[PDB]
């Protein structure tokens, strides 16, 4: 019973060390839980 | 159909000028667009879905 | 000065950024084309000069005016755009194909031009196997077109075949454009 | 809103027309010239 | 791997049947399930209800989701046998308004006679049409291949590519051919009667009768003339593969004590539970299994009896018009 997969997620107010991260609501009492990554390493370009 | 001695009377109606295919493919973005100007937009079906 | 002839106006563009700021404009807009097409009225059989030569976009210094008027040329063809309306050079249309098709397909075949001209457009022959031609999709064949002959024209010369069939204007013969141009000027002063 | 897929717009003219307060078209301009192009071979002078 | 391998598929008539045991299954006496419509939660959740989008609290099927929905339960209705009945997806023949409206694959029932732009017979009947075949030509369905009989081993769907000139217009199987027109082989499947078809059938669906109101009388379905081998045959929602199922009631046959709550606010949360107890004064009493036909929901026992669905929706404030409908279709 996959809960509501979220949808219309955006970024907003982004700075150098902060970021802010914006979804639609989705549910009353769902909980959501994030993940965060780096990607470039060391000026590299890599696989996901 | 065939009656009497041996003969058929197809009534069939008829147009000038030649027919075309031009089959190709279809995407949501590049839309059709066929080119050359002689084209009677009367006449025309377009099937392509098999239907 | 047969442009202009009026006034600034004020161009407001108060419709974006409401109390924007009026800058005095010369005037484009009075649907000037209508007035050179009824003031025509009674010069026309201004004869077709062929052009011959991709003069530059101003011949009019050179044939009928002569006070570099740069247009009563234009309104002759109705031209809708002022650079590629006019013929260009030769090598400009070579110039232009290559930016027409630079981002898809690179060079390609336009149409095949079966002689007395019928033109017919992602037709497709195939050598070492029947000299029928068949179109660009339906690769099973089955579906020939033009069971004939004919000879592709692939871009570069399309454009060129475009763009010379382009060559022909109307004048005002250099004989009424003085008689013309004093008409011109009294329906503009009609309208106001 | 709620759903953030309900935002749109009104009649909005594009960024594409718009048009310039000057100094802004001076700093476009330089971009290009001065850029990604030329890296100046000029023959006119530093000024 | 190598081991004995089994290729299975449970068949489709399956199906058909499960959805004529949940019919049947409706009754008075024990053995046979009763269903409920239960509405309820008059309260309002957070402030963005009434708003667009924005999606109800989920409901979930634990204890704690169940208890506090009797306590919000603001009315009920009992469904009668009557009111269900069995549906399948109409295709109107020659409909503009619908896919492929001159274009039939190899079997697929369509109706006819309904409307003016198909005709066929009059005295009305709704007739329909399972089409057994197809004019070849055009290509169709896997890779390439070409011709309509080659498509139509291995596999494949074969889609005709000539429009079918003309309604099926004849009472009996395989109407096509048997002339040098064209056209295909339809095969007449019962009939509508009008006055069911402007109650019973809504536009996404026509309804197939039970294999029992086809007994005390045949011939209002225009079943009443067929091939049967069998001495009946007599159920034909076999034949049409019905697959599903189609609910409807009045929203003023449900019963609401209060009567000003629901229309002043919505019920936010339908449900349907099954074999609810009578109310009980005290675990003093025997268990009894509820029967007449309206129960305010105070005169179920609570945890009474089990769910098998939940809804969760924005507030649907009700009118009190005596018609507005329930649907509930279910899928079987």
């Amino acid at each position: 019973v996959k809960a509501p997969s979220v949808t219309s997620l955006r970024i907003s107010k982004l700075s150098a060390n902060q970021v802010q991260v914006r979804w639609d609501d989705v549910g009353a009492n769902f909980y959501y839980f994030v993940e965060i990554a780096e990607t470039k390493t060391n000026s590299g370009e890599n696989l996901p | 159909i065939r009656d009497k001695n041996n003969q058929y009377f197809p009534r069939l109606k008829l147009a000038q000028g030649r027919i075309v295919r031009t089959e190709i493919i279809y995407d949501k973005l590049t839309p059709i667009i066929i080119y050359d100007k002689n084209i009677d937009r009367n006449q025309v079906k377009l099937y392509v879905d098999g239907a | 000065m047969l442009f202009t002839f009026f006034d600034p106006i004020e161009y407001a563009a108060k419709t974006v950024n409401k109390n924007a700021p009026t800058i005095p404009m010369t005037d484009i807009f009075r649907n000037y084309k209508d007035y050179f097409k009824r003031a025509l009225a009674g010069y026309r059989l201004r004869t077709y000069y062929i052009k011959g030569s991709p003069r530059p976009e101003e011949l009019a210094n050179a044939i009928y005016g002569n006070p570099q008027l740069y247009w009563v040329l234009l309104m002759c063809n109705d031209n809708y755009d002022p650079y590629y309306g006019w013929i260009t050079s030769q090598e400009a249309a070579y110039q232009a194909s290559i930016q027409k098709y630079k981002n898809v397909g690179g060079d390609q075949i336009v149409y095949h031009v079966n002689e007395n001209g019928e033109k017919f457009y992602n037709l497709i022959s195939y050598d070492d196997n029947p000299y029928v031609w068949y179109d660009k999709g339906d690769k099973a064949r089955k579906y020939p077109q033009y069971e004939g002959a004919l000879a592709a024209v692939d871009t570069y010369e399309a454009a060129v075949l475009e763009n010379e069939k382009l060559r022909q204007i109307k004048i005002i013969a250099k004989s009424d454009i003085n008689s013309f141009m004093n008409d011109l000027i009294r329906i503009m002063e009609k309208s106001y | 809103p709620v759903n953030y897929q309900l935002t749109r717009t009104a009649n909005a003219i594009p960024e594409i027309f718009v048009g310039g307060t000057f100094a802004e078209i001076k700093q476009n301009l330089i971009e290009w010239l001065n850029g990604q192009n030329e890296f100046l071979d000029y023959d006119f002078e530093g000024s | 791997d190598s081991s004995v391998i089994y290729r299975a598929i449970v068949t489709s008539k399956f199906r058909t049947e499960k959805m004529l045991n949940f019919y049947n299954s409706i009754g008075s006496g024990p053995d046979k399930n009763t269903i409920f419509i239960t509405f309820g939660r008059s309260e309002p959740w957070s402030s963005n209800e009434n708003e667009v989008g924005f999606a109800p609290p989920y409901p979930t099927d634990s204890v704690l989701g169940v208890t506090d929905m009797w306590t919000h339960m603001m009315g009920t209705v009992k469904v009668l046998p009557s009111m269900l009945d069995a549906v399948i997806p109409r295709r109107d023949w020659g409909d503009t308004r619908y896919p492929d409206p001159y274009t039939f694959r190899i079997n697929d029932i369509v109706v006819c006679n309904s409307a003016p732009y198909n005709a066929t017979e009059s005295g009305a009947g709704w007739l329909v049409y399972r089409c057994l075949d197809v004019p070849d030509t055009g290509m169709c369905s896997i890779a390439s291949l070409t011709d309509k009989d080659e498509c139509l081993k291995l596999g494949g769907k074969w889609t005709p590519s000539a429009r079918s000139m003309t309604p099926p217009e004849g009472r009996g199987d395989a109407e096509g051919t048997i002339e040098p027109g064209d056209g295909y082989v339809w095969e007449y499947l019962f009939e509508i009667p009008p006055d069911v078809s402007i109650n019973r059938c809504t536009n996404e669906y026509i309804v197939v009768p039970w294999p029992e109101e086809l007994k005390e009388d045949p011939t209002r379905w225009g079943y009443e003339d067929n091939l049967t081998w069998q001495q009946d045959d007599f159920g034909l929602i076999y034949r049409v593969k019905a697959n599903t199922i189609r609910f409807k009631a009045y929203l003023d046959s449900v019963y609401f004590p209060e009567a000003a709550l629901p229309g002043n606010k919505g019920f936010r949360q339908i449900s349907i539970i099954t074999n609810p107890l009578e109310a009980k004064a005290h675990p003093n009493d025997p268990n009894v299994k509820a029967e007449k036909d309206y129960y305010d929901p105070e005169d179920l026992m609570r945890h009474s009896g089990e769910m098998i669905y939940m809804e969760n929706r924005p507030p649907i404030i009700m009118a009190m018009d005596q018609t507005e409908e329930i649907n509930i279709l279910f899928t079987f």
